[PDB]
């Protein structure tokens, strides 16, 4: 889950203060790669 | 069947707090407890 | 004894009174030290947690790694039996060999519900587990917002 | 083909014997087929 990446520990800083992957960076479900989009008569579509 | 099993979480602070690798803790697991093939050797002219 | 762990684990109500009604050790351990009550409690038979309360099983008993059956109750959101089990004289603030307490369990995978029960019958929101940590540590560490208020 | 007569043997290790054994193994075939020269002959090792 996103939620799991986000609170993966980068680091702990010199006062206990932490630094989580979510504070250096956006998480979410997102393509392996965003090069390809398909469209149905105008509309939103995915294909084989 | 589902049967017991033994779940154990590494703690990532405490283990970066202390100085100790993830790869070092994870080899000490599971060499002692699954075992590991390190590499080969000689037995009576047949590699083993 | 060990038909009773068998038939607890697969909530065949009716079998649980057979074998109560003939003797059976309600208190009965396997190999891990779960009752039947541990077994009730971690697949959410929740008309057997009540028999054998009823028949008098050890609310509070542990594991060999000293977990209670509100750990694991509470742990995999089991909301009713959490009820059940604290009503029947559960320790709140039970702790396993790790510190770990049912509240810490219920936070980590946010069941807020149960969270409250616990909150409800008294639970230490100050408890720290071995390495330090409440129930609001872990709700801040997991980013969970709605939790995170309800722990102040 | 191999045309000559010729035969092609192999002299093997069936045991643990390893190179040297096999090696005098070998030496003493040679010594002997070398005693019947009515039969056999240019019987030789094809290796190093």
């Amino acid at each position: 889950s996103t939620e799991e990446f986000g609170k993966i520990l980068l680091k702990v800083n010199q006062d206990g203060s932490r630094v989580l992957l979510r504070d250096v960076a956006k998480i979410e479900l997102g393509g392996e790669n965003y090069d390809i989009i398909a469209e149905f008569n105008g509309q939103p579509a995915s294909g084989l | 069947e589902d049967t017991p099993q033994f779940k154990i979480d590494i703690d990532q602070e405490k283990a970066q707090a202390l100085g100790v690798s993830i790869n070092d803790i994870n080899t000490t697991l599971g060499a002692a407890w699954g075992g590991s093939y390190v590499n080969d050797f000689i037995d009576r002219g047949r590699v083993k | 004894g060990k038909k009773l762990l068998e038939a607890a684990r697969a909530g065949r109500d009716d079998e649980v009174r057979i074998l109560m009604a003939n003797g059976a050790d309600v208190n009965a351990a396997d190999v891990v030290g779960w009752t039947p009550l541990h077994l009730a409690a971690y697949w959410g038979h929740l008309e057997i947690v009540e028999v054998l309360l009823k028949n008098g099983a050890d609310v509070n008993a542990y594991d060999t790694l000293g977990s209670t059956p509100l750990h694991l109750a509470a742990h995999f959101g089991h909301l009713e039996i959490v009820e059940v089990l604290l009503k029947n004289g559960a320790d709140v603030n039970a702790k396993d060999d790790n510190g770990i307490t049912p509240l810490h369990l219920a936070a980590n995978r946010g069941h807020l519900e149960i969270v409250e029960v616990l909150l409800k019958y008294g639970a230490d929101v100050n408890a720290q587990d071995k390495f330090g940590k409440t129930a609001f540590d872990i709700s801040i560490n997991n980013g969970n917002e709605d939790l995170a208020e309800i722990l102040q | 083909l191999g045309t000559a007569t010729g035969f092609d043997f192999e002299l093997i290790d069936q045991a643990g014997l390893g190179h040297e054994k096999l090696t005098q193994a070998r030496n003493q075939l040679l010594a002997e087929a070398a005693k019947h020269p009515d039969m056999l002959t240019s019987v030789r090792p094809n290796g190093l």
